[PDB]
């Protein structure tokens, strides 16, 4: 009950926002009481032949908007005339379902034809399409004679257009530029004409008859036929239907607002884009779900029903009941809704009474599509913890092709005039292909869909080919919509290829075919007919024997990326280029590992990840059965390599990077002789681990061993880090874990006085997020990322993108990972992440609008339909609402990053400085802003790593001694490490222990920020870096007489004290005095 | 500026120049100091200051008292600069509980010359408005290629034994 009565709530004050007022609807139906007096004054004149009509409007104004084919005077035998017609009302203002929108709508006035002026033979050979185009440019011709002598015509324009986008019903269009003003509703009249209610026989219009005679079935042809008739009758079925249910406009109200989120609409999908099926259909459907709906007739939507059962029955119907190629849904106007289980290829709503497919208008590759968002809203219907009104409708999903899809690619369409088409395309294009999809635009539509299909295949979601440039409008005194645009007579620029890709089979090297046989089998013929000297006999693995290709595998591209480049230029066109310079350019910015196949590895390719947790497995393999005088229990690494975290991956021998050795934390057995003290504590578990190095020194000659102390623990300078690395190559940081670490934590908080409290429990969070959370956190980080193995390829991306821009000296990786990990758990209102394309996009606009302060961050752990409850998420709630007493402005609490198994909110999130913070949200909202204004491009796609370090009092340029790019494993190299193990940490990052030292003492009055990884982050040498840092607000103004002022201050009187920043620049100057190459001071 | 040379609570200014820099454009280093009031008793003749200079230990501290002997023509010693956690490493002793920032205190060996360089101190504290030209540099430390991965490197395992030893013994 509250998931409907909140999400009342939510739809009532939503229809209120778009609420139309009726001072709107007022001014607009007194101009149509204008419209239907001037057309009731429109006379009829004679009936003339063909050959007539063109002499009477060629020296006129007005143009016939005559549709392919137009007619000729050889095969013209009838005539045509005009009439006084019968108009009406027809749509969502003939059945109150209008709203306020600000981009408009148009008002479907429907004129219907009449009856005498069709033949019976009108049907067939395009006749009554002839008298529609006639008439059309006919009422046009003598409404302008009417609208000119009302004077109204200074703010009112005619033009030509088509009804639904489809070009086979000619039509005008009537609008207000900027008493009968509706200029200030912005509502345009659509003057449709269609013809009168089965004037034609309804029985010979069916879908599988023909009425190009010169027959194939003529499904899409028969659809413009049929439909021009149910005008009238489906209407009225809509207008007593919404007598019945008290709720049948309102939640077609948020059909309309959920079906317009996706690019779903009553435009035509046929023409090369995402529709066929939105408002009209929706509500069409909302009549046969109240009029039953079960496979025998059975009831699926209630007549008595609210907006809240209505609306979520409907789109779960059309995700769940299949109507493209397993069913098909039946419908009655003249009787009950009974699905029928047979399909036809294709959207096909069967009308039973009026005999047309009310699911014609949509393909087969935009029937699909919608469906997937379909079981996706229907699913945020079913969540019982979150809110998902706004992320139905209210979040835009149809705003970027990088955004909703994979990728798109920009293949331009050169094809040039229609007659040349014998050598522009591959294809034969005649009449009898031109019978049923007779349009231009539509032919080439399906036909790139489909050779895109065998291309493609499993490794995408859908298909979505788009026609970009593709308008709907023409002048009334010219003939259709004719451009010279791309270098084509086509009705589109070009034509662009877009496509939602599912990770596991996206990049799949081995083309897989149908199986071999002693003659070629009728499946076997297609697919070596589509590859050719590709397709070749390859073996499986299991001894089985098919048709196979295999394909070329790039660190910058997948391989479907040659595909859609190879199956383009056999069958679409010969001179098209397909594209993708946007996902090319982003795969760069990623290191470079130095393997072998580097360049020949994609993406999907993690096996050089997983071989160093084989090493380090061996590497533990020696540890475990090892008998000391404390067994071990526990033998696991929480290190970046096993989680796919790292920036760099893991390469051997690769002592220049930051993540070289992979944290080791271990458990040995339940003990109470542990000393309860601190620095006795790891002095006892460090001699454990010197007989463990004992045993890895006497007979385990082929891992290394040395000693190091891990300062990232404030406080405690007693740990000793365990340093093996392996023969193969590959290092491992060992410390060892007891009871004992929390057990001395959380002593030292509590018996503290109220001073000195919060740095020994920050300094316990470093205990923590190290030793007591780092496995917890560790078991999840390698487990789903198994349902979006493109987390893997972002989040170690983001990162990279996160330190170019000086971001990575505050923020921990875990909580940069979990930031990026946001957009595969929760990717709504978008699909699935699955490329690093995909991966940043959806992190560069979801860290743009991520307001600290209202909502905090809670992501579920979970794999693909563990997470926490409804009152386990409110809890997480809690922990928001009662930070932000004292931290309301993000302050001193900005990133609460919380998830099922730390639902504080501020694990690796803690003790970092606001204003960094407002930097790192100011970098997202910048970096998104100019992808949509500029456009996405590879100037502006590398700039996202191109910092300008502005707002700086100090921005300090160096350069180390030894360039160590190639010694981190980054291939623009590791081999082999010195006879002493010492000398390995000549060739590392020297700014890293030298910005260490310069937050550590200069905390109070700057703040600095550097970059860890200098290797990637260093252009050529892999040793540049840059490092900006900021005064505090505190010390900007005079500060008094103290002594735990705690800065580097000068004397400005004898009363105050002021930090010189002329020390301040030395001071950081003299300690990087060999690294002192350049600093900027303001 | 220069008209400061006694604070209000007392603190004698110790106003330096600062070294010249490749990556710099006569820039000072100011410190403050005073005679610590304390009855322990190795903190007798010792000094606490405020404000030390960058990379300052207990060389910096024999230094700028050498410098101090030969201008006043006094003669003294320094014997330990006391807590100088630069870092703060030791700002906080995690051992006792389980169980005066960017400050520090320049002890000396006696009361004869610690009140003989507080009387130079003051006798210095004047060159910033009658000699500013003899106000004695900071020859702070510079950490080179090599110390800079000191902190990165291996530790000598001769000394981490022995010791891990005594600390079970």
């Amino acid at each position: 009950l509250f998931k409907s009565n909140i999400f009342k709530l939510q739809i009532d004050e939503l229809l209120e926002q778009v609420k139309l007022k009726q001072k709107h609807v007022l001014k607009v139906e007194k101009f149509l009481h204008k419209l239907y007096d001037i057309l009731q004054e429109i006379p009829d004149w004679e009936e003339k032949s063909l050959a007539e009509v063109d002499s009477f409007f060629k020296n006129k104004i007005v143009s016939v908007p005559f549709v392919d084919p137009k007619p000729i005077p050889q095969n013209t035998n009838y005539k045509f005339n005009y009439k006084k017609p019968d108009i009406s009302l027809i749509g969502s203002f003939a059945l109150k379902a209008g709203i306020y929108q600000p981009n408009g709508s148009s008002i479907d006035t429907l004129l219907t034809m009449p009856k005498e002026l069709f033949e019976k033979k009108d049907f067939l050979n395009f006749r009554c399409l002839h008298k529609r185009s006639v008439y059309l440019a006919y009422l046009t011709h003598h409404l302008l004679i009417l609208l000119k002598k009302d004077k109204l015509d200074s703010f009112l324009q005619l033009e030509y257009s088509y009804f639904d986008n489809d070009p086979l019903l000619p039509i005008l269009r009537i609008s207000c530029s900027k008493d009968y003003n509706f200029y200030k509703t912005r509502f345009s009249i659509n003057l449709l004409i269609g013809f009168p209610y089965k004037v034609f026989e309804p029985k010979k219009l069916l879908p599988n008859r023909n009425c190009i005679r010169i027959l194939p079935a003529t499904p899409l042809y028969n659809f413009s036929v049929l439909s021009s008739s149910t005008h009238e009758n489906y209407l009225k079925y809509l207008y007593k239907t919404k007598k019945q249910t008290e709720s049948f406009v309102e939640a077609t109200v948020l059909g309309r607002l959920w079906l317009q989120q996706r690019g779903f609409s009553s435009n035509m999908s046929h023409s090369g884009s995402l529709g066929g099926f939105g408002t009209f259909e929706f509500t069409i459907l909302m009549a046969a779900l109240l009029n039953g709906g079960g496979i025998n007739s059975n009831k699926i939507l209630l007549h008595g029903f609210s907006s809240y059962q209505l609306f979520k029955g409907v789109i779960k119907y059309l995700a769940t009941m299949d109507l493209c190629h397993d069913g098909h849904l039946q419908f009655h106007s003249n009787p009950a809704s009974k699905y029928i289980d047979e399909g036809f290829q294709t959207p096909t709503l069967f009308d039973k009474s009026t005999k047309v497919n009310i699911l014609t208008k949509m393909t087969v590759s935009s029937y699909q599509i919608l469906k997937e968002y379909a079981g996706e809203t229907l699913r945020m219907l079913n969540n019982v913890v979150q809110d998902q009104f706004s992320n139905i409708f209210l979040t835009n999903i149809s705003r970027f092709d990088n955004l909703k899809y994979d990728l798109c690619y920009d293949v331009q369409l050169p094809l040039g005039k229609y007659n040349n088409l014998e050598t522009s395309l591959a294809a034969t294009f005649g009449s009898m292909e031109r019978v049923k999809f007779i349009t231009l635009e539509n032919f080439l539509a399906h036909k790139i869909t489909n050779v895109a299909r065998y291309a493609l295949g499993d490794r995408i979601k859908y298909i979505q080919i788009e026609m970009v440039g593709q308008k709907s409008d023409f002048p009334i005194t010219k003939r259709k919509v004719y451009s010279n645009t791309g270098g084509n007579h086509f009705n589109f620029d070009f034509v662009r290829v877009k496509l939602i890709v599912n990770p596991s089979e996206c990049d799949k090297l081995v083309t897989k075919g149908p199986a071999h046989s002693e003659t070629m089998s009728t499946e076997a013929a297609v697919f070596k007919n589509f590859w050719g000297i590709k397709s070749s006999l390859r073996r499986f693995k299991d001894g089985s024997i098919t048709h196979c290709c295999v394909w070329s595998t790039s660190s910058s591209e997948p391989i479907i990326s040659s595909i859609v480049n190879f199956a383009l230029q056999k069958h679409v066109s010969k001179k098209a280029q397909i594209s993708n310079e946007t996902i090319k350019k982003f795969h760069n910015f990623l290191p470079l590992p130095n393997l072998p196949s580097s360049a020949k590895t994609s993406v999907l390719n993690l096996s050089s990840f997983f071989n160093l947790k084989k090493s380090f497995d061996d590497l533990y393999k020696i540890i475990f059965q090892m008998k000391l005088p404390l067994s071990v229990k526990s033998i696991l690494p929480v290190g970046s390599a096993f989680r796919y975290t790292s920036l760099c991956q893991p390469v051997p021998f690769a002592y220049s990077d930051p993540d070289f050795f992979q944290d080791v934390i271990l458990e040995f057995e339940t003990s109470p002789k542990w000393p309860d003290e601190i620095t006795s504590l790891e002095k006892a578990k460090t001699a454990f681990l010197l007989k463990i190095q004992e045993e890895l020194s006497a007979n385990s000659s082929t891992y290394r061993s040395f000693f190091s102390r891990d300062e990232s623990i404030p406080y405690n300078l007693e740990i000793v880090t365990l340093n093996i690395l392996t023969p193969e190559g590959y290092g491992f940081k060992f410390r060892v874990l007891t009871e004992r670490d929390e057990i001395l934590y959380l002593r030292a908080i509590a018996n503290a006085r109220n001073e000195l409290k919060p740095e020994l429990e920050a300094t316990f969070l470093k205990f923590t997020a190290k030793y007591l959370a780092s496995v917890r956190h560790t078991r999840t980080l390698e487990n789903i990322s198994h349902s979006y193995q493109f987390y893997s390829p972002v989040v170690r991306l983001f990162k990279r993108w996160l330190d170019t821009h000086l971001l990575l000296g505050h923020i921990t990786d875990e909580l940069a990972e979990l930031i990026a990990i946001k957009p595969f758990v929760d990717p709504a209102p978008y699909f699935i992440p699955g490329s690093l394309e995909n991966g940043f996009l959806k992190v560069l606009k979801f860290i743009s609008q991520w307001n600290w302060k209202d909502d905090p961050l809670i992501l579920d752990l979970v794999k693909p339909e563990e997470r926490l409850t409804l009152a386990q998420y409110k809890g997480i709630q809690m922990n928001f609402t009662n930070l932000r007493n004292s931290d309301p402005n993000g302050t001193h609490l900005q990133f609460f990053v919380a998830s099922k198994n730390d639902p504080s909110g501020i694990l690796y999130s803690s003790g970092i400085p606001l204003p960094i913070a407002t930097r790192l949200t100011a970098l997202a909202k910048v970096a998104v802003n100019l992808l949509q204004t500029h456009g996405l491009n590879q100037q502006t796609i590398n700039l996202l790593f191109t910092p300008g370090l502005k707002d700086y009092d100090f921005v300090v340029d160096l350069r180390t001694p030894i360039g160590l790019k190639s010694s981190c494993g980054i291939l623009s190299a590791p081999s082999n490490f010195p006879e002493n193990l010492n000398d390995l940490s000549e060739k590392m990052d020297p700014t890293y222990q030298l910005v260490k030292y310069l937050n550590l003492k200069y905390k109070n009055s700057l703040i600095l920020s550097s970059r860890k990884y200098i290797g990637v982050n260093g252009g050529e040498k892999g040793d540049k870096n840059v490092i900006t840092g900021l005064i505090k607000p505190l010390f900007k103004g005079a500060h008094k007489f103290r002594v735990n002022l705690d800065c580097n201050v000068k004397p400005v009187d004898d009363e105050n004290v002021i930090l010189n920043k002329e020390a301040i620049f030395h001071e950081i100057a003299a300690f990087g005095n060999d690294m002192v190459i350049n600093f900027e001071t303001d | 500026i220069e008209d400061i040379s006694a604070m209000k609570n007392g603190f004698i200014v110790v106003p330096f120049k600062l070294p010249d820099h490749k990556a710099l454009p006569a820039s000072l280093h100011f410190m403050f100091a005073k005679r610590h009031q304390s009855s322990n008793s190795n903190e007798s003749d010792c000094l606490f200051l405020v404000n030390l200079p960058l990379l300052s230990n207990i060389e910096h501290m024999k230094k700028f008292v050498g410098q101090l002997c030969g201008k006043y023509d006094t003669v003294s010693h320094v014997e330990e600069l006391l807590y100088n956690d630069e870092f703060g490493l030791h700002e906080v002793d995690l051992s006792a509980l389980t169980s005066p920032r960017n400050t520090a205190l320049l002890k000396f060996v006696d009361a004869a010359s610690i009140n003989n360089c507080w009387n130079a101190l003051k006798k210095y504290s004047n060159l910033h408005a009658k000699h500013p030209n003899e106000l004695f540099e900071w020859t702070y430390t510079t950490p080179s290629f090599t110390t800079f991965v000191n902190f990165y490197k291996p530790l000598d395992i001769d000394y981490l034994k022995e010791d891990i030893h005594t600390h079970m013994a």
